[PDB]
């Protein structure tokens, strides 16, 4: 009559319950219906490719070993303990793109299950994993992240077990703040992707591909704005007169220097990765005009009108050049 | 008799104490009291968005299953080793990301029973707290670390979380956090949390943190204000010598953005503009728009003179303003409005 | 008869001995005298405001229960297995922010039992204690790590704690550390803390950590000391050179702003002012003010040159006391005054 | 009947298999048919030596012991819980710094006995194996990162480790790393250990790591290289006095010497000489070689202007190329020779 | 008979032993001999003065009550599992600041009992060694980095540890730590503590760990005695002419200051002077020495130009004179007389 005894007269004591056989044993493959609710979503690491995140991934299926008798009516879902949550079946998934994951502990365990009338089995559990979606920053000031978590299971083919999402918001978040990246909650578009093995077997899998979309508005006050206004001085470095050029030597070289100075100062910040960026093209490319300037300096100095014709080509490609990058960028 | 076998009678495989029902089933809900007692405060980046609070916590409660007089003891002691045959709420932190116990010497957790069926539970946890915080004003900002404690099985039917009445949030005396201050007013709330299957019982805690500005305000603020005035004085002085006058000008250019390329790492690495990002950005966009004007100068020098001493004072004149009209609708926007 | 026998025949099953009920149980507080023995100091960091020691942690009691007067050997032992059927006294470090065990190759934990009741249980721990460090005077500073012990669930009248009487606190010979040094004056005393319920026993041992400052007086003092020297001869001999005047004075306050730009990411990143903070400002507040004097000796040229002169010797005799004042202001301050 | 009957039928306390005891014993030794499908791969780090992989492991042997024909279910999964009454290999990774297995909602291990007792054992493990990296070239470079699956306790005689033939070390699709790029030649091998106890099996798997060096030679190659053209635009002019000359020096010298500083905070912390740091002093040293031709030209000008135009030009005709000299020996001996 | 059940009547219950009485009690001592592997090595970490090595373990010694005489093999082996029913050797390492054993498809450990009692034990370890690095000679120094076993509550008339006879210690092959260079020459000894107790034994290991030169002299000392060639270069040209001269001497300090601000990033962050810290503050004292006295010049030439010149001859032929002094007391201060 406790809430116990009718677990101990429904399983392990009673008549058999082998809680390594499968509910429909011989029969239709069992449904799970999985949802998860994101509790954080943090430390994405563009060094070690992982990105933190802890959910509430609950699982509910149907078993018919557990139908509730006509000894109490008022107990529609009949809890468990997490003590004797080893003594029932449960589907064993995992995550496939995941590097450490642990449960909580504080003040109890954090599992709990139900039971209901009807057959049914839910479980609730709170996870902390640490998954691992590969960052390709080609586009880095203006990168997208499309990376994803993927749920299968784990020795049952799909003819045996079969994850199914809740169908109506399957996949929830808080109110969360990023550092860096803005996780979209607009695009969160999940779907199934079974995983052909190579002959062995045919196992089921879930995923949800998050869309994180970094911002721009540190770099363009960072390293775009103060960059254009150094290339806009070292075009106004011309307009000093020519004659016995006092004001032009300097006028190019100091804003030269200050742009390399820039360019290996702010190496820092930036995610030390070693294939070609995006930033890296536009401080080179902007680098590269700083010397031209100097060059055609040079070839007026030691050959003018020449300026007359650097004045109204060399910005008239800087323009070019702009409108290509940030075009192809965006 | 011992206390050990006096428990082992009023609770275990001899008497009719269930470990997994709450008290006074089926009927009223019963209300845990709890009070946290925090000892450190550290760790909070802004990389990461979390904090570290290393606390004891004290829960109490009525078990009416636990009332005797057959024994002197008042409070009877147990051990935390044989601590899971007794109700215990099913506490847990909606927003944590890590939390342990300790087992220093002996376990960390405490139990009394008292005659009335007060049951009162002390443990002493560490806990990786998250807390999303905002840098769009960075030295000039507050935070609201957030604490929230919350039921996990049983609905507001069953279980009820209320703070102590007196000092439900204490302190230890004599905390310093690295980069920033802990208030004194620590608003504590409720949370009651509305999902789909009923309402869990919710309390929360709202700490403050104030960052107080010395460290930016005396080594970015005015070593770039000082450039800027440099930058004034530059074309200040009489423009004969044009070579020396252009030298200083640049090169106090490439001091400010050497300043802010260098200010560049020490800040959090975020990817919005922060308050002392714009500064760096105006401060550079000034001593720029001087170098510009002071080459315009030169290149109307090529109204023979007259023109190029107007211009001069009316930009010695019209940068000064506009400069102290910036910092006014800067210090006021920041520093007052969003406090 | 066998010694594991004999300890079974002591404080097994049989003789009707609980080892969850202290000694002399209602009766006076026991007496556990604790010493420590620390072996590494290290990683005092002040990002976190934490220390990690690694320490050997002695502490004997009596308890008339376990009096044995038939084995021949007087030093009885037990392995670290059945450490729950002996009572411990229950301690924890009220400071600490994570603790562990060690069990390498066997547990590293060493119980032995006397003849008279004498009992000596020696732990090995890994300590991660808090101390609040303040960094107001950076480079100078000087730091009083504590280690606090305290009952947990043993009032005074219950269980007192009390250091030995000859070396109670103990350091390995040859260690050291990188920033600091840990001086041999410790000040051992009591902290009792007084809760609601009782007065909990407290001890504690407070270190004396000095941070020398050779790197610093080398790398960040001297070479800007030296560059305000290079801006003062700069202006005390040149009257009418602007080439070999302007560029110099604005290329000196780009180095000292260079200096002071590139040794932030060698400091504790804290928000409040620090000694070299100030150093800092001030120096390049002075490299600025050379400039600024400059600028008006060239804005009053253009008679008037002894008034000229009057204000270059002027400058080049209020530099020198001024600098000297704010030279010895700093140092009698940073070096006397907080002592 | 159900197989967690049929199993304890099959290994339980009524039939006999020792479970610490090897398949055909005083026999021929069990061959172990092992591969592995890694997952992920990264944090491939120069400070530690050590990259993290996250691996599949599947070894398959056969014992007779286990040979059933009772009913037609002809494969047992065996559940992880009673995992510790069959006989596995004992397998170690020879050159890890720690591993552990995963246990996310159910242990991540697999155990299935086919009918003639073919078992499988699938894990799942994460590794941080060791891998002694050679930064001699740095940006240009591969590495030689392996992996060795080797027995403990067992010699050749007992245990024989061997690769499955089609393919064993599978890569995820898609797996980048921030630095390298995992090349598709994975070469097995036979590793064997001759100690002075037996012939213990080793099999092996070596990767490729080759570094990709866009950023570095967009970042720390062009724009040095643009300096120095710059540095001979410097005395590429006939200007026998030097308002250029001065100036372009300082301006070559300085940002040399700050893409250094950039490049030294950049690169990793290894404390040999690496093909980036060569290139970096050979430019700042060609830089120094160009100001001090300036030098001479300054010294010996005042016959006297027509050696130094004579010395000018015999610079002129050295400087590209003594340049293209060690451009051509440099890049040789480090894309195409140590390749 | 079986393996697994031989053990089970040759010390199991029904026989005599109990695993923790030592063999020979009250007797003679047991001589257990110690030999490592080394695996990998690495983490030699400046700032916590910690170091990380990953060794095998093997220690064997040799009892009489684990001897048979009816059993067909040699040596038999048992179950890492039942590795409590045995007396171990109670072994811990001095100064250890946390190990742990390893747990990858088996827990890697092994003990083998011989047929004459020479029972072996062999097991892996991960730990994380202490030692203090004093880093007073940065550049240049070696490092005494030591291992130190002790017994834990075995005094040395009961438990003594000796080193293997032949190759105690050996490392493996293809080691590479990042900065240092293990030699191969490893001293070894008894360290033998004495405490208030007794004699504890203890045997201890030396590795003397090199530290390469080759980044340091590419990169920080070539270009900035470069720098210091600049710096004479700035006055031997000719005296008093043109601002071409301050020119190259402001930039000589503002190029050997943001060297000696950007060489504090990469070096380890202790507080005490060091060598390359010395060594660079001196080539920035000789740098403002030089500026310095070519102010004077340029001060004492406003016959006055004969004092100017003979000055400049003086310090042309005194400065390279004044650096090979110090050259030469620095090297042979940090090379020949500290090893
Ligand atoms: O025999 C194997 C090895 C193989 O390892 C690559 C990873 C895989 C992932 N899922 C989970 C375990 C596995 C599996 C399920 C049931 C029996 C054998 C078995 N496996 C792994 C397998 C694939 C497919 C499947
Ligand atoms: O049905 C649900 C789904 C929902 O998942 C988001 C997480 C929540 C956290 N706690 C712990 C489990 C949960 C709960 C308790 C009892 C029955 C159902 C149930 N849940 C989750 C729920 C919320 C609220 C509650
Ligand atoms: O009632 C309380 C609450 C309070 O919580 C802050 C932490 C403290 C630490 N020790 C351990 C538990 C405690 C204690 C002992 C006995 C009865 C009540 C009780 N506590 C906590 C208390 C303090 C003091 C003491
Ligand atoms: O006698 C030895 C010493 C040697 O130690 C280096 C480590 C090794 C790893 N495996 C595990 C233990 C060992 C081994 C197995 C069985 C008998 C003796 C024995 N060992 C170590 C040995 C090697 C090889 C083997
Ligand atoms: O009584 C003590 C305290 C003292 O602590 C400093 C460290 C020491 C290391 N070994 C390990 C435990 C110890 C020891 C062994 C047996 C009885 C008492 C005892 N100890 C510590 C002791 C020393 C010596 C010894
Ligand atoms: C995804 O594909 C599998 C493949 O059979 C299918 O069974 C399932 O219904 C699909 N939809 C999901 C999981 O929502
Ligand atoms: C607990 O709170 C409820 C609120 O519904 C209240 O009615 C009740 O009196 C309180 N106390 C107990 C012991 O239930
Ligand atoms: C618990 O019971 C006591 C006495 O029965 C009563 O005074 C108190 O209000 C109850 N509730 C709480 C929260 O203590
Ligand atoms: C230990 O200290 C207490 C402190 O009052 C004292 O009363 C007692 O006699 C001491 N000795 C014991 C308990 O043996
Ligand atoms: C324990 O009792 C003995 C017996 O007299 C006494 O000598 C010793 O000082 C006592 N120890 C303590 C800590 O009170
Ligand atoms: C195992 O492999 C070896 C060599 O591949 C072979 O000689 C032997 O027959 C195989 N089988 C057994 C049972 O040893
Ligand atoms: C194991 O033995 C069976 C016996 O028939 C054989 O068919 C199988 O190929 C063997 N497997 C391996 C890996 O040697
Ligand atoms: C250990 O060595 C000592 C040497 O003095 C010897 O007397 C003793 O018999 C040895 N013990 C064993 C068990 O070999
Ligand atoms: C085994 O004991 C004998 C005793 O004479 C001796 O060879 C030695 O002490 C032991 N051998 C070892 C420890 O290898």
């Amino acid at each position: 009559v406790p809430a116990n005894s009718t677990s101990n007269i429904l399983n392990r004591l009673l008549v058999s319950y082998d809680p390594r056989i499968r509910p429909n044993f011989k029969g239709i493959p069992v449904d799970v219906v999985v949802n998860i609710f994101i509790n954080s979503f943090g430390s994405i690491q563009e060094t070690t490719m992982d990105y933190r995140v802890n959910i509430f991934l609950r699982q509910k299926w149907n078993d018919p070993r557990l139908k509730l008798p006509s000894d109490f009516r008022g107990s529609d879902a009949l809890t468990v303990d997490p003590t004797m949550y080893k003594c029932l079946w449960k589907p064993d998934l995992f995550f496939a793109n995941e590097k450490s994951a642990n449960f909580h502990d504080v003040t109890q365990e954090n599992i709990l299950l139900f039971i209901f009338r009807d057959g049914d089995v839910l479980v609730s559990m709170r996870l902390s994993i640490t998954l691992s979606c590969p960052l390709d920053l080609t586009l880095f000031p203006m990168d997208t992240q499309r990376c994803k978590m993927q749920l299968e299971s784990f020795g049952y083919t799909t003819d045996d077990l079969r994850f199914i999402w809740q169908s109506g918001d399957p996949v929830q978040l808080e109110k969360i703040a990023l550092p860096q990246f803005d996780i979209k909650k607009e695009d969160i578009e999940y779907g199934n992707c079974t995983k052909y093995y190579k002959g062995t077997g045919y196992y089921t899998c879930v995923e949800v591909i998050f869309t994180l979309r970094r911002q721009v508005g540190f770099y363009m006050m960072g390293v775009y704005a103060p960059t254009l206004l150094i290339v806009v001085l070292s075009w106004l470095s011309f307009w000093i007169n020519p004659d016995a050029s006092a004001a032009r030597v300097p006028l190019g070289i100091f804003s030269v220097l200050s742009l390399a100075s820039e360019c290996t100062t702010l190496a820092a910040e930036l995610p030390k990765v070693s294939y070609v960026k995006a930033l890296d093209v536009w401080l080179i490319a902007c680098l590269l005009f700083g010397f031209a300037s100097l060059v055609e300096y040079a070839v007026v100095q030691v050959m003018k009108r020449i300026d007359l014709y650097a004045r109204a080509l060399f910005p008239f490609c800087f323009l070019f050049f702009n409108v290509i990058y940030w075009s192809i960028y965006l | 008799l011992s206390p050990s076998d006096f428990l082992d009678k009023l609770m275990g495989r001899t008497s009719g104490y269930d470990a997994r029902i709450r008290p006074n089933f089926k009927g009223p809900p019963v209300n845990v009291t709890c009070n946290i007692f925090i000892n450190s405060f550290g760790s909070v980046t802004e990389t990461t968005m979390d904090y570290r609070v290393n606390i004891f916590l004290r829960q109490q409660w009525n078990d009416s299953r636990l009332a005797y007089s057959e024994y002197p003891d008042d409070s009877l002691d147990l051990d935390p080793s044989m601590l899971d045959s007794i109700w215990k709420p099913d506490l847990f932190f909606a927003n944590e990301k890590g939390a342990n116990f300790h087992d220093v010497t002996t376990d960390n957790k405490l139990l009394r029973i008292s005659k009335n069926g007060k049951v009162l539970y002390s443990i002493r946890l560490t806990l990786t707290l998250s807390c999303p915080m905002d840098l769009k004003n960075f030295p000039m900002d507050v935070q609201t670390c957030t604490m929230q404690l919350e039921s996990f099985g049983y609905t507001m039917n069953d279980l009820i979380f209320e703070w102590l009445s007196d000092g439900p949030v204490q302190v230890a005396e004599g905390l310093t956090l690295p980069q920033f201050i802990l208030k004194e007013e620590k608003e504590l709330g409720y949370c009651t949390k509305h999902y789909n299957t009923g309402k869990f019982t919710c309390i929360e805690v709202k700490f403050h943190l104030e960052r107080q500005m010395g460290y930016y305000l005396i080594q970015m603020y005015i070593p770039s204000l000082l450039i800027v005035i440099l930058s004034w004085v530059s074309f200040w002085i009489n423009m004969d010598a044009a070579p020396a006058r252009v030298a200083l000008g640049i090169t106090t250019v490439l001091t400010m953005t050497t300043q802010s390329s260098g200010s560049r790492a020490s800040l959090p690495k975020v990817s919005y503009v922060k308050a002392i990002d714009i500064w760096m950005a105006v401060c550079l966009l000034f001593v720029f728009a001087a170098l510009l004007e002071y080459a315009a100068v030169n290149f109307v020098s090529r109204k023979f003179v007259d023109r190029a001493k107007r211009i001069d004072t009316i930009s010695r004149a019209a940068f000064p303003l506009a400069f102290l009209i910036f910092n006014i609708f800067y210090w006021i926007t920041y520093k007052i409005i969003r406090h």
